[PDB]
């Protein structure tokens, strides 16, 4: 289950 | 802090640096002493905010489940003992980790949530601190276990409903924190059921509202609808 | 060091469990320790040690290749300038490479290589002590920097001149070391016919020893042989 | 050019 990947900008 | 002797603009400027530099450790001090300044965020400082310390304790996340892995199998039956060391490092990892989200959550409470305004900053703010008091909840295991989980389904429900009255159902935002939130459902409150009904409540409504969108918040929005959807297939 | 008050056994068992947790800055603080114990090192501990450092050293030159390159084109005839804030974070990182490397020389200085008689070990820490002397001189530029490339070139030398006596010309550790001398040559040296020739030479050695090895002999030093074709053809 | 990649074992 992925949550917002958010690691990137 | 470290940083009080360094310019504003100067923190933001290295942090967009280490970022290029994929030093995520630095980039999150960075940010953190741009905080510690006491000014409002902008859109671009918040996501530098984000995107720092959601790659440090991403590195912490994936290390402890290595860690929790090799410790759950070493107490299992017809294992030979190993010691103490197993144990005594995920605690080590653990307890680094959770050293991180207190900074976050208190860069969050001291002071950016009480100044946000806005509903795209608001929002923003309250995602993290459901974001780290969820991260906080997949490590937990003692007399505040509960107390922790429901600290990030508070701040997650704030969050929502704001975004609900403010934000369109494209919102980017709203879009992730519904992710998020879904992803809290599934996997810390043990709410399969409502993690689906609210993934599929979001996507539909994101669907129905995609022709007002210019191309590049189209590619935006249904990036993120992507993710719902994703999860949706591994949930059913 | 932090490090005194664990077991040695405990310190090579959580170096191991960091590996698998690609913690490797973990992992070189707990190699180190075990070093500090002061009993020689196994193989296999040899490995964990340079297999740490060299992870944590190669993120460090990976940023610092990354802000440099930044740094040189905010240089360039028509850049803005966007005043000391490139050069200051390339500093914190170069900084922060060297004393990683000085703490990788000072443990084979003290007390590594002087208790190392065996052809295995002591090549190893020679080769390990040209390696990190390369990456000080990867960013030297003052009155020490001839000095460093020659401090590099006489580690490897003597490394080279006792594999050459005393090891096969299939051994791993040989062909990694002339391997490794070969892009000293050509990156720092400004060598470039010096070491296209050692790769040559390394290779058809090797090529002409492979029949007296096993199978598993055979694939460990092969694949050595593919990175030293691999530099002959972008070289050539 | 690549020296020993090192990074693994
Ligand atoms: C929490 C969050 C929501 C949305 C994004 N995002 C990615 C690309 N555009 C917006 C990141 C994080
Ligand atoms: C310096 C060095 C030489 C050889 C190896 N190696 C890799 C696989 N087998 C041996 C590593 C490092
Ligand atoms: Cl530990
Ligand atoms: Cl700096």
């Amino acid at each position: 289950a992925g949550s917002i990947p958010g690691r990137r900008s | 802090g470290a940083m009080g002797s360094m310019e504003r603009a100067s923190l933001i400027q290295k942090a967009k640096l280490a970022e290029q530099a994929e030093r995520y450790e630095d980039m999150a001090a960075f940010m953190k002493g741009a905080v510690e300044k006491g000014e409002e965020l902008s859109c671009e400082e918040r996501n530098l905010l984000s995107v720092a310390y959601k790659n440090v304790v991403g590195g912490q996340r994936a290390a402890w489940r290595v860690l929790s892995s090799i410790e759950q199998k070493s107490n299992e039956e017809g294992s030979e003992e190993k010691g103490p060391e197993v144990r005594e490092y995920r605690e080590k990892v653990e307890t680094e980790l959770q050293g991180v989200c207190d900074t976050v959550l208190g860069l969050l409470d001291s002071h950016l949530i009480k100044e946000a305004g806005d509903a795209e900053s608001r929002v923003f703010y309250l995602k993290m601190k459901g974001d780290y008091y969820r991260y906080l909840a997949e490590v937990a295991t003692g007399d505040d276990k509960k107390r922790i989980i429901d600290s990030a389904r508070s701040a997650y429900q704030e969050a929502m409903d704001i975004s609900k009255k403010e934000m369109p159902p494209t919102n980017p935002i709203r879009l992730g924190l519904a992710l998020n939130f879904s992803v809290f459902h599934y996997e810390i409150a043990n709410s399969p059921e409502e993690a689906i009904s609210l993934a599929k409540t979001t996507f539909d409504e994101a669907m129905a509202d995609l022709h007002t969108l210019s191309e590049d918040s189209y590619k935006d929005s249904t990036l993120i609808m992507q993710l719902l959807r994703d999860n949706l297939t591994l949930w059913t």
